[PDB]
C-alpha cells in the first residue's frame, strides 16, 4: 500500500570520499535519483532487511546526518599490497562482490565508517579482498553488510559483547580457544551505539514504535517523474500559514490540508518511527542493526 | 525477617577458576540439585572457587504456591443479535421468479442487496416465498418473492474466552538472584524450564496435582474476573448447548467477523408479508459468567484468579514438596574484591525447630568493603555464611535447632579473627 | 406443521422515557433492537418436553 518507499526523509545523501562521479546525481536522493549505491538497495532477492525497513536511513545518510563518524582513512586502496588499515577486518569477513564495482563500504569495529576503493579502471574481485582487472563500470559502491540507519542519540559506550557459549565470535575476542572447538561462517546480530564498539548479540528483538513524527511522513511536489519536497515546512494542527501542504488521511489527521492552497502533496510512511531493541535486558535505542557473515568460533571443551 | 531456607554444598568438578591479571575469575558449567524452599523463604547456594576469598551466592526466593491449569483448546464466544432486512419483489420483475426464491444459495448476494458490497462479517442470504396478487401489492397472479439479507452483529461491549484445563500445573513464582547482583523473577511449573543469565532452571520432582479436570471449563474476561462452568468443553458447535457462535480473537467477537465458526441455521425468521423478524436463541454467556463467578468452592480447593500473569489458578492447603534443578550454561563470574573485616549485629530470630522450614535468623552486617561474612558455632556442626557489602544490610538463612529456647553463642569472622556473638529467640513446634 | 421445542415466549412492551411504547417479545434467551439499547431474557420458566409425536 502506497509505494512511497523511494522518498528519503530528512537529508538523504549517499556520498563518500572517492565516488566523485555520482556527486551530481546523489545529493539529494529523489524519485528520479540515479546511482548504483542506492539502486541495489531496492532490488528484490538481495537486501530483505532494507525492504522490511524501507522508511529508514542507510549508512551514508547516517554519516551525512552527523550520526555515524568517519574512519581514518575512510577510503582505502586494494591495489598495492603494501598494507592498509582495512584488511585486518576484511579478511575475517566473507561477503559477495558483484561484478563491475570498485568500492565496497561496510561497518567497522570502532563504530565509525570504513570503506575501500578500486583504482580506475580496475574493478574488485568476487570476494572483495583484492582487486582485479575489468560491462560498464558503476559510479558508486556496494553495501557489504545488511544494515540500516535512523535518528538516535542514545548513549551506550560502556558495554561489552555478552555471548556465552562461544569463543572468538566476530571481531571481539573474549577468550582464546586452542582445544576443542567448531568454527564456521554464520551470521551474528550486532548493534553499535553512540561512540561505542561493535557489540554482538545472540537474538534480535526489534520493535518499531509508530508515532506522529515528521520523519514518518513522506511528501512530493504537487503539479498539474515526481520530485521530493521537504516535509518539515508544513504547518502544525489547527494552523494555516507558512508553507502550505496537504495529504491523505494520516497527514490530514496529524496536520492540516489546505487543498488548493497547498503546493506539495504529503503521505504516510508504510511503517516508520522509533525502533527499539532488547540488549542486556534493557530497552535501548540503537543506530543501525545489521548482519554479516564472519568467522564464528564456538566452545566445545 | 524471612531469609534462606536451604543451604547445600557445591561440587568442585563443575567449577573451575582462572587467574588473569591479579583477578581470578570463575566459570560455572554444570548441573546442580537443590531443595525448593517454603512459602515466603529463600534458597541460597554457597560457592567456593580456586582461591580462599571468592564467595558467590545463588539465592532463590519463593513467593507462594500457585496451582494453574494448562490450556489446550480455546475459543472466543459472545452474545450476538442479527438484523433482519427485507425487500419484497414482484414476479416477472428483475429477479422475482418462482425458481430463484426456492433454490437460493446462502452465499450469493441478490441484486436487491448488492449495494452493500462484499462484507467481511457473518451473514447469510435467504429467499422466502410470499403471496402475490392485488391483495398484497402486485399486478400479476404469480407468486412474488422476499429477498432477505440478514447479517450478524455484536451488541455487547466486551468478550469472553472460554477454555478448558486438561491438567493442573503446580507453578512456583521464583525470584532468582544472580551472582553479580541482578534480580530476575520467573516461574516453574511441573517440568517447565526458564532461561536466565547464568543458565537455566527447571522443576524436578512434583507431588501436588489434581487429576480429572476435563469436565470443567473456565471463562476468562480481559480486565474483569474469571469464572467456571460445570460442563465439559464444547468441541463441535451445535444447538441446545453453550457454544453455538464462536470466534478466534477479540476483534472477531466485538465486530462479528466472518472468520469465526457457527452452527448451521441459527437465525429464526418470521416472515409476515412485508415485515421481518430474524432473531436467534443463543445462550447468553454473561448469565453463566455472573452465575458461576469466582470465588467458587469445588471439591477441596478454592479456585481464584491470578496475581502476576494471566490465566486461571487455584489455591491449595497442603504441603509443598518440590525439587529445583540448577543448571549452569557456561557462565562467567569474577570477584575483584577480597575478604576484609566488619562488625555484625542481631535483628530477630523466627521460624521453627525440627521441621523442613527451619529457623530464619536476622543479622545486621555493617562493613566497608565487598566480601563475605563467615560464622560458626562451637562444636563445628553449624556454619553461617552471609555477604558483606559497603553499608548496613540485613541478611540471614536457615538454622537447625532441636530446642524451642535457642540460646547459643556464635563466632563470626569477616577475614580471619573471630568475634563473639550471642543470639536468642523463641521458636514453635511445626513440621 | 409440528412442534419440536416449546420456547418460553413473553410478550413484553417497552415504555420509553419520552412516552413512546414499543411492544416486542423475548424467547428463551433472545435479544431485540430498540431505540435505547437491547432487551434480553436471562432465565426461562417451566418447559414442555416431548412434542415430536404431535
Amino acid at each position: 500500500e502506497d509505494p512511497h518507499l523511494r522518498n528519503r526523509p530528512g537529508k538523504g545523501h549517499n556520498y563518500i570520499d572517492g565516488m566523485t562521479q555520482e556527486d551530481a546525481t546523489c545529493k539529494p536522493v529523489t524519485y528520479a535519483g540515479a546511482c548504483s549505491s542506492f539502486d541495489v538497495l531496492l532490488e528484490k532477492g538481495k537486501f530483505p532487511l532494507f525492504q522490511s525497513y524501507a522508511h529508514h536511513r542507510t549508512l551514508l545518510e547516517a554519516v551525512h546526518d552527523t550520526i555515524i563518524a568517519k574512519a581514518d582513512p575512510p577510503s582505502c586502496d586494494l591495489q598495492s599490497a603494501h598494507g592498509n588499515p582495512c584488511m585486518k577486518e576484511k579478511l575475517v569477513m566473507k561477503t559477495h562482490c558483484p561484478n563491475d564495482y570498485q568500492s565496497a563500504h561496510y561497518l567497522n569495529n570502532d563504530g565509525k565508517m570504513a570503506s575501500v576503493k578500486c583504482p580506475p579502471k580496475y574493478e574488485l574481485t568476487e570476494d572483495c579482498n583484492f582487486c582485479r582487472q575489468m560491462a560498464s563500470l558503476k559510479k558508486g559502491s556496494y553495501p557489504l553488510q545488511d544494515l540500516f540507519c535512523q535518528s538516535s542519540e542514545d548513549d551506550g559506550s560502556k558495554l561489552k559483547t555478552k555471548m556465552k557459549g562461544v569463543c572468538e565470535v566476530g571481531v571481539q575476542a573474549l577468550k582464546k580457544c586452542d582445544g576443542q572447538l567448531s568454527t564456521a561462517h554464520e551470521v551474528v546480530p550486532f548493534a553499535v551505539f553512540k561512540n561505542s564498539k561493535k557489540v554482538y548479540l545472540d537474538k534480535l528483538d526489534l520493535k518499531t514504535e509508530e508515532n506522529l513524527l515528521p520523519d514518518s511522513f513522506v511528501c512530493f511536489e504537487h503539479k498539474g517523474e515526481l520530485k521530493s519536497f521537504d516535509i518539515s515546512q508544513c504547518p502544525k494542527i489547527g494552523g494555516h500559514g507558512s508553507k502550505k501542504c496537504t495529504g491523505d488521511a494520516a497527514f490530514c489527521s496529524a496536520y492540516e490540508c489546505t487543498a488548493q492552497y497547498a503546493n506539495a502533496y504529503c503521505s504516510h510512511a508504510n511503517g516508520s518511527g522509533i525502533v527499539q531493541i532488547q540488549v542486556s535486558g534493557v530497552w535501548k535505542k540503537p543506530l543501525c542493526v545489521g548482519y554479516e557473515r564472519v568467522v564464528v568460533k564456538r566452545e566445545l571443551s | 525477617d524471612p531469609g534462606c531456607s536451604e543451604l547445600i554444598q557445591a561440587s568442585s568438578r563443575i567449577t573451575t577458576c582462572s587467574t588473569e591479571g591479579v583477578n581470578t575469575k570463575c566459570r560455572l558449567s554444570g548441573t546442580a540439585l537443590i531443595r525448593a524452599g517454603s512459602v515466603g523463604a529463600e534458597a541460597c547456594l554457597m560457592l567456593k572457587g580456586v582461591k580462599e576469598d571468592q564467595t558467590k551466592f545463588l539465592k532463590i526466593k519463593t513467593v507462594s504456591s500457585e496451582l494453574s491449569c494448562r490450556e489446550g483448546q480455546s475459543y472466543w464466544t459472545g452474545s450476538f443479535s442479527p438484523k433482519c432486512l427485507s425487500s419484497r419483489r414482484c414476479h416477472l420483475v428483475g429477479e422475482c421468479h418462482v425458481n430463484r426464491c426456492l433454490s437460493w444459495r446462502d452465499n450469493e448476494t441478490s441484486a436487491e442487496f448488492s449495494f452493500v458490497g462484499e462484507s467481511t462479517t457473518m451473514r447469510e442470504n435467504k429467499c422466502f416465498e410470499q403471496c402475490g396478487g392485488w391483495g398484497c401489492g402486485c399486478f400479476n397472479v404469480n407468486p412474488s418473492c422476499l429477498f432477505v439479507h440478514t447479517y450478524l452483529q455484536s451488541v455487547r461491549k466486551e468478550a469472553l474466552r472460554v477454555f478448558n484445563c486438561i491438567d493442573w500445573v503446580h507453578k512456583l513464582t521464583l525470584e532468582i538472584t544472580d551472582f553479580d547482583g541482578s534480580v530476575s523473577t520467573i516461574d516453574l511449573g511441573a517440568s517447565s524450564s526458564r532461561f536466565t543469565n547464568w543458565g537455566s532452571v527447571s522443576l524436578s520432582l512434583d507431588a501436588e496435582g489434581i487429576s480429572g479436570s476435563n469436565s470443567f471449563s473456565f471463562i476468562e474476561s480481559p480486565g474483569k474476573g474469571y469464572a467456571i462452568v460445570d460442563e465439559p468443553f464444547s468441541e463441535i458447535p451445535r444447538q441446545g448447548f453453550l457454544g453455538e457462535i464462536r470466534c478466534n480473537s477479540e476483534s472477531s467477537v466485538l465486530s462479528a467477523h466472518e472468520s469465526c465458526l457457527r452452527a448451521p441455521n441459527l437465525i429464526s425468521y418470521k416472515p409476515m408479508i412485508d415485515q421481518l423478524e430474524c432473531t436467534t436463541n443463543l445462550i447468553d454467556p454473561f448469565v453463566v459468567f455472573e452465575r458461576g463467578s469466582l470465588p467458587q468452592t469445588r471439591n477441596d480447593k478454592t479456585f481464584a484468579a491470578s496475581k502476576g500473569n494471566r490465566g486461571v489458578q487455584a489455591f491449595s492447603k497442603g504441603s509443598v514438596q518440590a525439587d529445583l534443578t540448577l543448571m549452569f550454561d557456561n557462565f562467567e563470574v569474577d570477584f575483584v574484591g577480597a575478604a576484609v573485616s566488619c562488625d555484625a549485629a542481631f535483628l530477630n530470630l523466627t521460624g521453627c525447630y525440627s521441621c523442613n522450614a527451619g529457623a530464619r535468623v536476622c543479622l545486621s552486617i555493617t562493613s566497608t568493603g565487598t566480601g563475605s561474612l563467615s560464622a560458626h558455632n562451637k562444636d563445628g556442626s553449624l556454619h553461617i555464611v552471609l555477604p558483606s557489602e559497603n553499608g548496613t544490610k540485613d541478611q540471614c538463612q536457615i538454622l537447625h535447632f532441636t530446642v524451642p529456647e535457642v540460646e547459643e553463642e556464635f563466632m563470626y569472622s569477616c577475614d580471619g579473627d573471630e568475634r563473639p556473638l550471642l543470639v536468642k529467640g523463641t521458636l514453635i513446634a511445626i513440621d
